[PDB]
DNA sequence: CGATCCTCTCGA
RNA sequence: AGAGG
């Protein structure tokens, strides 16, 4: 219908594209001090606009929460981490033959997901477990 | 009436909020830790598995059997079979249970708690059911089979205390609180602007006095009055989590009476 | 030794700076004109407010365990309110004949200045602050 | 292993008892070390944290998605409302004592991972075992029953201390150790021993 | 595998004693108690007692380390009192006050409905 | 390299290691598995006969036992299958090849091992679980952490062999580190964190607490030290009480900023006989400092008396802290409603102070000075403007955050943290660079292209004006991951480059040595040094002492 | 030949670290191999404590032979070396 | 003035001042002719070397020059009266407490320094952070810092990467 | 849930790894250092399908 | 699985750095760390 | 550039200067220029203070500048390491590198330097000129499994 | 994988409550909250066993073996 | 030539 | 050689 299309770096070179869809073209004329200081839209001759911000990430960091509220390295960290935990990997484990394999007795999804998760399934076939932590120094231990 | 004074706020099947007035912190304490961890009961110890066609492993399975909750009224009308002289368990120091189950239907077979029965002899003792607290009578669900599935197993339920294994405990969280005023200042309220703003008042402050900020704070003052509320996980009722609370402390203290008398 | 300093002093300014238990008091003698007094108070147990008169002492007796008070034939040269104990830790001559006293109280400081301090402060790890009214 | 690029192995495993503990009874799965904090500035765990214990209390799934509105203020608004003080803490008393603590702790929800990398399946001890064909010398790998490498870098700090006596065994006694037959005249391995 | 028998925290050992008493050298009429296979449940309660006592001068307990099941108590008394009866008579106490406050609650359960 | 310079060997372990604050300085924690695993061979002597006989009836699998019983002529008895096992009188000359035991010297390691301080003899400690138990007062010779680090431990075999690591590569000798004339080791993390808060002029105990962090004291004195108050409640001190893990004749004095024997800040340090008598406890005075309680205390009592210390300091701190807690909460990073406006004013006039930076170099009437670019001169200033920013919207953070601050308080001890953290976390990320350059034009003219071509504004240069607590945007992520990615890019490289680097020097600097006449000198026998370091002095022995005669007035000198 | 004379030698007249540890070494592995002991073992039985008592009490039978780049030695007995360390 | 030196005399003065307990108020014991000789005793005695000869003399002067210094400015007449307020019975202890941790001090011939100075290096080496130039506060200070000059100076590269002459 | 995407190889499921290269028929000028007689050059990575 | 299956390798100026064109198209954070850090990206 | 420098009183005061930072080297030929301080003139290339002073002041210029880089990271280093490697570099004549191509091509011994590069090559060296090693090295020992002449074994023990 | 018995933290009997939980939410048309609330789920701790379930078992019982 | 070690499965 | 601490 062409309502939306496929930019390659080297087209992408040519366009102007917005991050928010509405959030970059309202009009012009106090606000939560609490949320990020957004720059204004400024340039007003876009021929593209992002899908949603959080799909330049894949995978692993789709799996972190609040990405953006961590020092650069920590995400990258994480990423490396998921591969090495451990969960239901799939349904059909009671029947595979698998050198090796470790499947969590009683998985839980998260209490905090990201929106990118859902189509990754995660809440379907979890890696850990939504564990009540407390940040204390008891024994030293 | 003497000593250590009880004021029971509410009651129910499986709690008790009470006020445990006029003793010393490390009592309410001790008697507190005791009642997480040293009033013994009945659960599975031993799992002998004939058959399992289940999606779930032997031990998964075992695992879960050892958390089902059994009746443990009679429990000190029980021996440890440590203590028995008997090769292995006997009925005076331990319960035996059965549970064979099969997918009958093409529909999923539940397998409950209430699916366990005991093949031992009781004598006449309140212990070794299964505790159902389940509105529809069915209890905790333990496992579930297709069609072709059937689960055959024998279990052997023996006596012990939480310390032991966490499965061996009357526990639930005990609510504990004493002072909702720090008027002790016995911990430094963390803030922003206001510390009476930022910090919610326990339900605890109906009870006692506010400070009244135009009082210096009390120095020799002590923390003597402790808001309590035990909950039962059904093995013991709730009167009988407190008082063999009271009865296991009281008893481990006269032990180490008897233990001087001895050397 | 009994006694070795004994003045009733006056509160100039009252402290808290950083803390909420401790204040660090100033206080100017009631009888000399040189004499002062910069010392540090457990405000919590005894508060000290502005414009208050207090009597201060510096005592010697009432080595080995610290025994608890027990409501026996303990009777101590506290008639008092606020009793601490220190230790001397520098002796400032500070011009003239004008002498000046260091005693810790386990962290809390004290600071008496004066003239008269001969045949009452040694570099000796005793010291009783005995505060009234 | 949280989900903000931290690791950790348990310390110790301690019973609900000793276990600090709030006024309704709740205790921690897990205690996290608070110097394991700020080095790292992992913010999101703190949030993350703090989504999970207004998400459990509310019933509802925690948007944790990165580029929202989800403020920390708003976050804090309802856990206000759901009872509990807004930033995250709760008095907690010492299960050893009972005597509630001075500070007062950042408890909630946080999902942990089980990573693989277990203790027993590391450790390994060798007090002598079985040799290489070709140098003699200890096998390779634990689940042949190998030896530990003592390398240069370990060879130098031996050196360092001067201890000669201990480097020698470390490398003869413990290790290959050979007596050849050296010729007087030559000063090679060509001497035919015809020991006994 | 290198973990010990979780009742290895409540079952004294092969020539295990629950007491064992040493005389302190540091100092005179006083006692360290060794107690095996018991935690701050009986020290907290018994430490917290013999302070109650006038007679006592010190009294403190110490679990070396969380791993083991043991715990040691330290007492000094006045002269003329052995610390060992000062365990007994502190130790007494408690079971009266537990005495009182199980026929208490005990009162109060059956005047309460439901 | 592989088999003759090293090799694998024998009677060596690897395991997960673990910290335990109720081990003592030169211990070690080995699981027994391992220690059942190892074996020494003791000689048959009339001393130790009835003990290692006793040793061989307990045979492999119970713990204090052995396998292997070594007869003359040299044929061994393995205890696990012997038939006589239950039988052996042991004889003189014999060897018995017992377990690991109690209080025997090992080699403890760490690998990279980069200096002697990595790998260090150790007091055996058999323990329950799996993990290998440390001191954390350990944790920084080795470089470790227990985040899943694992470390190698090796046994001596000759009772010669046990003395070279007792006496020369022991722990407590180890302290004082001849590298830095320092010491290498001191009171970390909870400890360091948990002594200031201890320690504070505020904080005040009971009879109770007292007795209990007495008696953890080991080598205590048996005498109750007289409260500090007297009057209502006979109050101690945090200090007092802490005074008591100091020995005797330890004098310690320091002086800071506002220190003034009265010290009103309660800084600096007064240590006198071993009592404190004003300041604060942290990292300056109980850390690894140079004129520390440490390299005192080693120094004037002993290494084995200083090993000691740490010991009791931790026993006291640690259980006062575990009866007080000490959090982090995200609490901790909410910063004043109103300082969060003034930190936001400062990138404001930050942002506009480049928008006329930018305007006047557009409008060419920026005259750069000489030796550098028109272009390169407005980068200069811009980064500047936009540095000094981040720094002051950071210190408009710091100057905010109550005493009561939970991320405060560790940076104030020196246990965990720095301003930088606090800046970024709490009010301003700041500028992003790579190759020291700002963000890049990756695109044709653009960075992003979200943005129009040639815009060198802050924002989309890189600069991220919001807090961690705020959040970053979609592209102050992107472009706060390129930075990121260098720093771990660079830091592999650098992994990669310093170990080599080592391994050289170590090669060319090997075989040399201090003779019998003080001279530095190579395999060859040629002089290096005529006197090692120029003095004939050991490194570790050495400390800066201020020169009286070289500074002041010539007025100052004379009077 | 070699040699030096023993009232002629610059070499420190304390002993070395490395040369107790030695010392300690040799004499503690003489010991636990059932040679005779040259002082009263009141109460020890540790080899290495007893070379360490041997020591102390100075009655280590043992000489340290010190040598010197060029090919030189001095000889140094335990019975006169300086313990200050 | 702050310089690494054997034996801390201020810890030594401050040691006796404890132990035998000096009064700021009572008029000290010792001659102008006791300290004056004392501390020239002391220097006399603080061995580095041993040989008879010139050469090894003259090395062992050189050798102690800059502690003597320290000994001589912290011992001299005033300040130990004036100043430390020390008794004849307190001095004598601190030159052989002075003398016993100088002995003290030295180092042992055995002693394996390559191997230490390499890893003393290395290590520290082998935690240094940025590669981007630190001395750069401003681009007209980009000298080569860190890993890659730290590489270039041990390499000798003749092919300097930011040679700079700085001209006084 | 499986996705697919890998192939079984003697019972083993392999992976192919996506490799990057640089594409081919691309004009490029590159600017060469200092040493070098010949101050710029322009490349061509030409290739057929 | 997933974070295996979208993998890419880079063999053998200046590549390893999240270059600018990589938004939408590579992850800014999934790479691993060291030996080959930056040059094994993912989509 | 900020200088501290004695007063007329005695005492050490800030006295601030002009200094000229250069973008190159020709050391010999910038010395001898008018109104400077010949003197004081430093460069960062201690191979030129090598090359124009002598050997003893490129020892100064190489310690100076490893000393900066260690200094630079904040960090502290004992002088004699460092003093040490510079020395090292230096006692050969010239500017000896802690490369394959500096150090390990000194007359020292065979087994010695094999084990650092070149390892075969080296040995295959020591082939065709018959070099003998007198085994003091620690690398020969460590080879030959024998107590090295290291503090412990840096003496004798006689009865 | 099936609801387990007891809660991780506390112990309360929770592998009864999930049944009921599923058709609260279906015949009942309730919200999660109310429905753990309903149960007498008070504490966090609890509300996260049956919250944050995902009950793999009805997935493995599909397979025929 | 290009840090150390550690587990490890897999052709050929 | 590759996969990963
Ligand atoms: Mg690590
Ligand atoms: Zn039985
Ligand atoms: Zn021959
Ligand atoms: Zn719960």
């Amino acid at each position: 219908e062409g309502l939306v299309e496929y930019i390659d770096a080297e087209e992408e070179e040519s366009i102007l594209i917005a991050m928010q869809p509405e959030d970059l073209e309202p009009a012009e004329a106090d606000v939560d001090p609490a949320k990020r200081i957004r720059v204004s839209h400024h340039a007003t001759t876009f021929t593209h606009c992002e899908i949603h911000p959080s799909m330049i990430l894949g995978v692993a960091a789709s799996i972190i929460p609040f990405p953006d509220h961590n020092q650069s390295p920590r995400n990258t960290y994480q990423s490396a981490m998921g591969k090495q935990a451990m969960g239901v990997f799939l349904t059909n484990y009671n029947v595979r033959m698998d050198t090796m394999a470790n499947i969590l007795y009683y998985p839980q999804k998260p209490l905090g997901t990201t929106r990118a998760m859902e189509y990754l399934k995660f809440r379907e076939l979890p890696a850990g477990q939504n564990a009540i932590v407390a940040i204390a120094c008891y024994s030293g231990y | 009436e003497e000593g250590p004074q009880v004021k029971i706020r509410e009651a129910s099947k499986d709690n008790v909020d009470f006020i445990l007035s006029n003793v010393d912190l490390a009592m309410a304490n001790s008697l507190r830790r005791v009642m997480i961890a040293e009033i013994p009961t009945l659960a599975i110890d031993s799992v002998e598995v004939e058959t399992n066609t289940t999606v779930l492993a032997d031990e998964f399975i075992a695992h879960r059997l050892g958390l089902i909750p059994l009746q443990s009224m009679d429990i000190e009308q029980l021996e440890y079979s440590r203590d028995c002289f008997c090769e292995d368990h006997c009925d005076k120091c331990s319960v035996v249970l059965t549970l064979q189950a099969f997918g009958e239907s093409e529909s999923t077979t539940n397998v409950y708690s209430k699916d366990l029965v005991i093949v031992s002899n009781l004598m006449g003792r309140n212990i070794g059911h299964p505790i159902i607290q389940d509105k529809e009578g069915n209890g905790v669900l333990i496992c579930k089979l297709r069609k072709g599935q059937e689960l055959k197993l024998t279990c052997v339920a023996k006596k012990g205390i939480a310390k032991e294994h966490a499965k061996w405990g009357p526990a639930a969280a005990i609510e504990f609180e004493y002072d909702p005023w720090n008027k002790l200042k016995h911990t430094d309220y963390w803030y922003e602007q206001d510390s009476a703003k930022e910090w919610p008042q326990s339900k605890n402050c109906e009870y006692e006095d506010p400070p009244n900020e135009g009082d210096p704070f009390d120095y020799k003052a002590q923390a003597d009055t402790f808001y309590m509320n035990v909950e039962s996980v059904g093995s013991i009722p709730v009167d009988q989590v407190v008082v063999r609370g009271i009865d296991t402390l009281q008893k481990k203290v006269a032990s180490i009476l008897l233990a001087l008398t001895q050397m | 030794s009994n006694t070795l300093f004994d003045d009733i002093f006056q509160v100039s300014e009252v402290d808290p700076g950083r803390y909420n238990k401790v204040c660090r008091i100033e206080a100017a003698s009631t009888t000399q004109d040189q004499c002062k007094l910069t010392l540090d108070i457990n405000v919590e147990l005894f508060p000290v407010a502005a414009q208050d008169s207090l009597t201060v002492t510096i005592a010697s007796s009432l080595t080995r365990s610290w025994r608890p008070p027990q409501a026996g034939d303990r009777s101590l040269a506290d008639d008092y309110d606020y009793v601490m104990y220190g230790t001397a830790y520098k002796f400032e001559e500070v011009s003239k004949d004008l002498i000046a006293v260091y005693y810790s109280f386990g962290g809390l400081l004290m600071r008496l200045e004066g003239n008269y301090r001969n045949l009452n402060n040694l570099k000796q790890e005793n010291a009783y602050l005995l505060i009234r009214r | 292993a949280s989900r903000h690029g931290q690791k950790g192995t348990i310390g110790i495993t301690y019973r609900r008892e000793d276990m600090p503990f709030t006024a309704e009874g709740i205790v921690p799965d897990l205690i996290i070390n608070p110097h394991a904090i700020p080095s790292r500035m992992t913010v999101a765990h703190l949030i993350e944290c703090l989504l999970s214990k207004v998400a459990a209390l509310s019933g509802n799934e925690g948007d944790a998605s990165p580029f929202t509105d989800i403020t920390v203020e708003g976050i804090s608004k309802l856990l206000r409302e759901h009872g509990y003080q807004s930033r995250g803490f709760e008095v907690m008393y010492n299960g050893h004592t009972g005597k509630k603590l001075m500070a007062q702790i950042f408890f909630g929800p946080t999902y942990y991972q089980r990573l693989r990398h277990m203790v027993d399946d590391k450790i390994h001890a060798r007090a002598r075992g079985p040799m290489q064909v070709l140098t003699r010398q200890p096998v390779e790998g634990r689940s042949r029953d190998g030896g530990l490498r003592f390398g240069e870098m370990e060879r130098d700090c031996m050196i360092a201390h001067g201890a000669a006596s201990f480097l020698k065994e470390r490398l003869m006694e413990a290790s290959d150790a050979f007596r050849v037959h050296i010729c007087g005249i030559c000063g090679l391995m060509t001497v035919i021993a015809k020991l006994n | 595998m290198n973990a010990p028998d979780r009742f290895e925290l409540f079952l004294l050992g092969e020539g295990e004693s629950k007491l064992k008493i040493d005389p302190d050298t540091k100092a005179p009429n006083a006692v360290v108690i060794t107690f095996e296979k018991e935690d701050h449940t009986l020290g907290n309660l018994i430490r917290a007692e013999l302070l109650n006592d006038r007679k006592v001068l010190f009294a403190a307990y110490k679990v070396e380390h969380p791993f083991f099941a043991r715990f040691k108590l330290r007492i000094q008394t006045t002269e003329g009192y052995d610390p060992k009866d000062a365990l007994k008579n502190a130790c007494n106490s408690i079971i009266n006050k537990l005495g009182a406050l199980k026929t208490n609650f005990e009162t109060e359960w059956n005047l309460q409905t439901l | 390299r592989g088999n003759l310079m090293g090799k694998r060997v024998d009677f060596s372990a690897r395991t997960v290691i673990s910290g335990d604050p109720n081990l003592e300085l030169d211990q070690v924690g080995v699981p027994k598995s391992i220690a059942k695993t190892l074996t020494y061979p003791e000689v048959v002597t009339p001393y130790n006969i009835d003990r290692l006989t006793q040793l061989v009836r307990n045979g492999p699998n119970e713990h204090p036992g052995a396998k292997y019983v070594i007869r003359d002529s040299g044929d061994r008895i393995d205890l696990r299958y012997s038939k006589r096992a239950g039988d052996i009188q042991l004889q003189y000359g014999w060897k018995v090849e017992r377990h690991i035991m109690d209080n025997d010297p090992v080699l403890f390691n760490r690998q990279p091992s980069l200096h002697k301080m990595s790998m260090m003899a150790h007091r055996v400690k058999v323990i329950p679980y799996s993990t290998f138990r440390l001191n954390l007062s350990v944790t920084s010779p080795y470089n470790a952490d227990f985040d899943g680090d694992e470390m190698n431990l090796h046994v001596p075999q000759s009772e010669e062999t046990r003395a070279e690591l007792s006496q020369l590569c022991a722990v407590p000798l180890q302290i004082v580190s001849p590298q830095s004339n320092k010491p290498c080791m001191g009171i970390v993390q909870d400890t360091l964190c948990g002594i200031r808060k201890l320690t504070l002029r505020d904080t005040f105990i009971e009879l109770d607490q007292v007795l209990n962090m007495l008696y953890w004291v080991p080598d205590w004195d048996g005498v109750i030290p007289t409260p500090a108050i007297i009057k209502p409640k006979p109050l101690w001190s945090g200090k007092q009480i802490l005074s008591v893990a100091i020995p005797n004749g330890i004098h310690l004095q320091r002086f800071d900023e506002g220190t003034t024997l009265l010290s009103p800040k309660d800084n600096g340090m007064l240590i006198i006989d071993g009592q404190i008598i004003f300041g604060v406890v942290e990292k300056k005075t109980v850390g690894s400092s140079n004129g520390g309680l440490i390299h005192v205390v080693t120094r004037e009592k002993g290494p084995q008396v200083c090993a000691k210390l740490f010991g009791n300091i931790q026993k006291v701190v640690n259980f006062w802290l575990l009866h007080n807690g000490f959090s982090t909460g995200i609490g901790d990073t909410i910063a004043d409603g109103p300082t969060m406006r003034e930190i936001t004013e400062t990138i404001a006039e930050a942002k506009k102070k480049v928008l006329d930076v930018t305007k006047e170099a557009q409008a060419n009437l920026l005259t750069a000075k000489h030796g550098m670019t028109l272009r390169e001169s407005f980068e200069d200033n811009v980064v500047r403007f936009l540095n000094e920013a981040r720094d002051k919207a950071g210190r408009l953070a710091e100057v905010n955050l109550k005493d009561l601050n939970n991320v405060k308080q560790m940076v104030m001890a020196g246990s965990k943290g720095s301003f930088i953290n606090i800046a970024q976390m709490s009010a301003c990320v700041g500028q992003q660079s790579v190759e020291g350059k700002r963000i890049a034009f990756g695109f044709v003219d653009r960075t992003l292209p979200h943005f129009s071509k040639d815009d060198y504004s802050p924002e989309s240069k890189g600069f991220v004006e919001n807090s961690y607590l705020r959040g970053l945007t979609p592209q102050e992520f992107f472009f706060h991951a390129m930075g990121g990615r260098e720093g771990l890019i660079d830091t592999a490289v650098k992994t990669a480059e310093t170990g080599y680097i080592q391994r050289r020097l170590v090669k060319a600097l090997e075989d040399i040595m201090v003779h019998y006449d003080n001279t530095t000198r190579n395999s060859l026998g040629n002089v290096i040094q005529f006197i090692y370091g120029e003095d004939g002095m050991d490194a570790a022995h050495i400390e800066k002492q201020s020169l009286d005669t070289i500074g002041g007035s010539d007025a100052a000198f004379e009077k | 030949e070699k040699a030096i004379p023993k009232d002629q030698r610059a070499t420190t007249p304390y002993m070395t670290k490395y040369e107790r540890a030695r010392i300690l070494g040799t004499r503690a592995l003489q010991i636990s191999m059932n040679a005779p002991v040259f002082v009263d073992l009141e109460g020890e039985t540790d080899p290495l404590r007893i070379a360490m008592k041997e020591l102390a009490e100075k009655k280590i039978p043992l000489v340290i032979r010190r040598y010197l780049p060029d090919g030189s030695f001095e000889d140094w007995s335990v019975e006169e070396l300086i313990v200050d360390l | 003035a702050n310089w690494p030196l054997p034996v801390n005399i201020r810890r030594i003065i401050q040691n006796a001042q404890q132990t035998f307990h000096i009064d700021h108020t009572k008029p000290s014991d010792l001659t102008i002719k006791d300290i004056v000789l004392g501390v020239k005793d002391l220097q006399e005695n603080l061995l580095v070397l041993r040989g008879k000869n010139e050469i090894i003399q003259n090395a062992q002067r050189d050798a102690v020059t800059l502690f003597c210094c320290l000994l001589r400015s912290r011992l001299a007449t005033r300040r130990v009266l004036q100043e430390y307020r020390l008794t004849k019975q307190a001095f004598d202890w601190v030159l052989s407490n002075i003398e016993a941790q100088f002995l003290r001090s030295v180092v042992h011939p055995g002693e394996m320094v390559g191997v230490l100075a390499a890893q003393s290096i290395g290590e520290p080496a082998t935690q240094m952070t940025l590669n981007t130039f630190h001395f750069a506060g401003v681009a007209s200070k980009k000298v080569t810092s860190g890993v890659p000059r730290l590489k270039e100076i041990l390499n000798v590269a003749k092919n300097m990467k930011t040679p700079s002459l700085t001209v006084y | 849930f499986d996705m697919g995407g890998y192939f079984i190889i003697n019972g083993s499921e392999k992976v192919l790894i996506a490799q990057e290269r640089s594409a081919g028929n691309i004009v490029q000028v590159f600017k060469k250092a200092a040493p070098s007689p010949i101050s710029h050059v322009a490349e061509i990575r030409s290739a057929l399908e | 699985t997933l974070s295996h299956l979208r993998r890419t390798n880079t063999p053998i100026a200046k590549p390893r750095q999240l270059h600018n064109t990589h938004w939408g198209l590579v992850c800014p954070a999934e790479t691993p760390e060291g030996q080959a850090c930056g040059l094994v990206k993912n989509l | 550039y900020d200088r501290k420098v004695p007063s007329p009183t005695g005492e050490y005061v800030k006295e601030p200067e002009w200094v000229l930072e250069t973008d190159g080297v020709n050391l010999s030929e910038v010395m001898t220029v008018p109104g400077i301080d010949p003197t004081r003139i430093y460069t960062n290339s201690f191979i030129d203070i090598m090359e124009v002073l002598g050997i003893e002041a490129g020892r100064a210029a190489l310690y100076k500048e490893v000393y900066n880089v260690i200094a630079s990271d904040g960090s502290y280093v004992n002088y004699r390491h460092m003093a040490l490697l510079v020395d090292v570099m230096t006692t050969q004549g010239g500017l000896t590198s802690v490369t394959r191509h500096g150090f390990n091509r000194s007359n020292t011994g065979a087994l010695m330097r094999c084990s650092f590069e070149e390892t075969v090559e080296i040995l295959f060296e020591a082939g065709a000129s018959a070099e003998l090693d007198d085994c003091r090295g620690v690398s020969e020992n460590v080879i030959l499994g024998q107590m090295a002449p290291i503090g412990t074994g840096a003496f004798d023990v006689m009865i | 994988m099936i609801v387990p018995v007891r809660c991780f933290s506390c112990g309360k009997v929770v592998g009864d409550k999930w049944e009921s939980y599923l058709n609260l939410l279906q015949e009942d048309e309730l919200d999660e909250g109310t429905a753990l609330s309903r149960l007498g789920l008070k504490r966090y701790c609890c509300r996260r066993m049956i919250l944050t379930h995902v009950d793999l078992i009805e997935k493995f019982l599909r397979y025929n073996p």
